[PDB]
């Protein structure tokens, strides 16, 4: 039997977990926005000619939920920890919640930091939007000088919407941090 | 006709490049006999009366084909992969080659059987004063052989720890490097595998590389076709990266990114993508157009950090995309010292310092086997036509 690794994604709602798995395992980017709850993608990936299979769990960002999501990581080889890149309230956020429930129930698997939407950094609308409350869009290395504070093992960033590839660069590097172990 | 046959053909045992010069039929037969000299065997008659009829030959001659204890060992220069590199003298010719090792045992366990075939020919076939030549290639039960002109300038690792290279210097041991790329893409190949642990001293000062494990002859419209990835992973380019488990399709400008990473490792001291995890330097190469970036230093000449970031970005942009020629051309390579051809003419930015025939001071300091067959393996198999020798006027 092939080899197999199982992969958890959480993050503060609407920061686009479900863009991504979706993007990645379906190969079509999601019409309409459904607050997911559980859902479990069943991917396939490839390192040097060589098969592995994928397991993929999409969650709730909603603290609502809190008392549930937790019932994915038991026994998980690798975990990604999401922040909108358009909102620097969800970066502070992957610090005062997600790398404590994290470093909890899963202290044993690696975790990821990944910055998802990245293309709307450079959209006139968005910043726009983030000066009219002192705020302005995250920075790579505000990005990464949050992953290295926290203990992620590397930081990388990703616009789910735009180039397909940004996705696939993704579920590349994290395959590895399943197999490399 | 007829002449012709008997003709076509002998030229065609002396013929090196060939797949059966004498040479290489010996390394034949030498690998079967290997190969059937069992009990588990020979319980079969034809095995058994026939390696009878050849015992007294092939012992009369493993004793002469160049065999390995010919050679008496000085340092031990190199462990790597499979096995060792060691400085050796001949026993008899009192001649110091480097002789490189390669433990045939796990070679066939890593499951690589062949990755070699393409150094072989190309340090012994494209006579090059950027190609560490290679004189004699020989094989025996346990291990191969590559007797390799020795290189007592040390790696460019030795280098860089033990000076902290000036501009004046990165625009040598660069250009010196473009010049020896745009020889091994030009013999038709692509290397790969492009890091200061490869580039070697010649005795002069200037510069050689040797390691092309990785190489690899360019198809018929200049790409290559390849869903592995391979080489050091600081100076690994971004397309034979995302290659790894995908349809992987690459030219040469998989080598330029390499030297980039390189001009960058000389002038800054630490690696452009460096991180704690073998997958942590991976993700700083994957968000490059975001990740890369220099110090506190606008002393980095403007026109420096400015080739950097034409080799260090996406293929189809990346400098050298157009010809070997626009790289020649960058404002970098302005001096009063040179232009191109002369460049190995020249004379070196730091010239080594040697006190005999094998001054190893640039260097740092440093048995297991096969299982029995029960039928029949073929494991000495496809490491037959290995052998070469010099003699070819
Ligand atoms: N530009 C851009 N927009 C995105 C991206 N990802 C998601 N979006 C938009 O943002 C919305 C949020 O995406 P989802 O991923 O489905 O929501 P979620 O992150 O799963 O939030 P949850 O309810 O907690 O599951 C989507 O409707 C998309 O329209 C992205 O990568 N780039
Ligand atoms: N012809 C030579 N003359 C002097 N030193 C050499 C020579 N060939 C190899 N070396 C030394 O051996 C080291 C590595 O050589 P190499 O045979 O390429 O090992 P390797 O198995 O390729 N390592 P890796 O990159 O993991 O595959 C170099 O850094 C040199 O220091
Ligand atoms: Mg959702
Ligand atoms: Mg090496």
């Amino acid at each position: 039997q092939n080899v197999k690794c199982k992969i958890v994604v959480v993050g503060d709602s609407q920061c686009g977990k479900t863009a991504l798995l979706h993007v990645f395992a379906k190969d079509c980017f999601p019409e309409n926005y459904v607050p997911t709850v559980f859902e479990n993608y069943t991917a396939s990936f490839e390192i040097d000619t060589q098969r592995i299979e994928l397991s993929l769990w999409d969650t709730s960002g909603s603290p609502y939920y809190d008392n549930v999501r937790p019932l994915s990581y038991p026994d998980s080889d690798a975990v990604l920890i999401c922040f909108d890149i358009s909102r620097p309230e969800t970066l502070d956020s992957v610090l005062k919640k997600w790398k404590g429930e994290i470093q909890e129930f899963c202290p044993n698997t690696k975790m990821l930091l990944v910055g998802c939407k990245s293309d709307l950094r450079t959209d006139v609308s968005t910043l726009v939007e983030l000066s009219n409350h002192r705020q302005t869009p995250v920075s790579y290395d505000q990005g990464a000088n949050m992953a290295k504070q926290i203990g992620a093992a590397t930081y990388i960033e990703c616009s789910a919407l735009q180039s397909e590839n940004s996705v696939r660069d993704i579920f590349h590097v994290a395959t590895l941090a399943c197999v490399n172990k | 006709s007829f002449e012709t046959r008997f003709e076509k053909m002998d030229n065609l045992l002396r013929d090196p490049k060939s797949e059966v010069n004498s040479d290489c039929l010996l390394d034949g037969l030498d690998a079967l006999v290997y190969d059937l000299d069992f009990p588990a065997l020979r319980k079969n008659k034809n095995i058994d009366n026939f390696l009878s009829r050849y015992k007294d030959t092939i012992n009369k001659i493993r004793d002469l084909r160049m065999k390995a204890e010919d050679y008496e060992v000085v340092k031990v220069i190199g462990r790597g992969a499979f096995g060792e590199v060691q400085l050796v003298r001949h026993k008899s010719t009192r001649k110091v080659y480097a002789m490189k090792l390669l433990s045939k045992f796990e070679m066939i366990k890593r499951s690589d059987s062949a990755f070699f075939w393409e150094e072989r020919d190309i340090m012994a076939f494209a006579n090059s004063p950027w190609v560490v030549q290679l004189f004699y290639a020989f094989q025996d039960d346990r291990y191969l052989y590559m007797v390799m002109e020795y290189m007592p300038g040390g790696d460019l690792v030795n280098l860089m720890s033990n000076y902290d290279v000036p501009e004046k210097w990165a625009r040598f041991y660069t250009a010196e490097v473009v010049l020896a790329l745009d020889a091994i893409h030009s013999m038709g190949f692509i290397h790969r595998d492009v890091k200061p642990d490869n580039m070697l001293l010649d005795k002069s000062g200037h510069l050689k590389l040797a390691d092309f494990g990785t190489c690899m002859k360019m198809n018929k419209e200049g790409m290559v076709r390849c869903d592995t990835a391979v080489g050091t992973p600081d100076y690994i380019s971004p397309e034979v990266l995302k290659s790894q488990g995908g349809d992987g399709y690459y030219g040469r400008e998989c080598d330029w990114w390499s030297v980039g990473v390189f001009l960058y490792e000389m002038l800054v001291g630490d690696t452009p993508f460096y991180a704690d995890s073998l997958v942590g330097t991976y993700s700083k190469i994957m968000n490059h157009k975001n990740s890369l970036t220099f110090p506190d230093d606008n002393d980095i000449s403007k026109e420096a950090k400015n080739l950097i970031c034409a080799f260090l970005t996406d293929r189809e942009v990346r400098l050298g995309r157009n010809g070997v020629e626009e790289i020649k051309r960058h404002l970098f390579f302005k001096n009063d010292q040179w232009a191109w051809e002369t460049l190995r003419d020249t004379v070196a930015p730091v010239v080594p310092d040697l006190s005999s025939d094998i001054d190893t001071s640039n260097f740092d300091d440093l048995e297991e086997t096969f299982p029995i067959p029960k039928a029949f393996v073929g494991n000495q198999l496809p490491f037959v036509g290995f052998t070469y020798y010099s003699n070819r006027r």
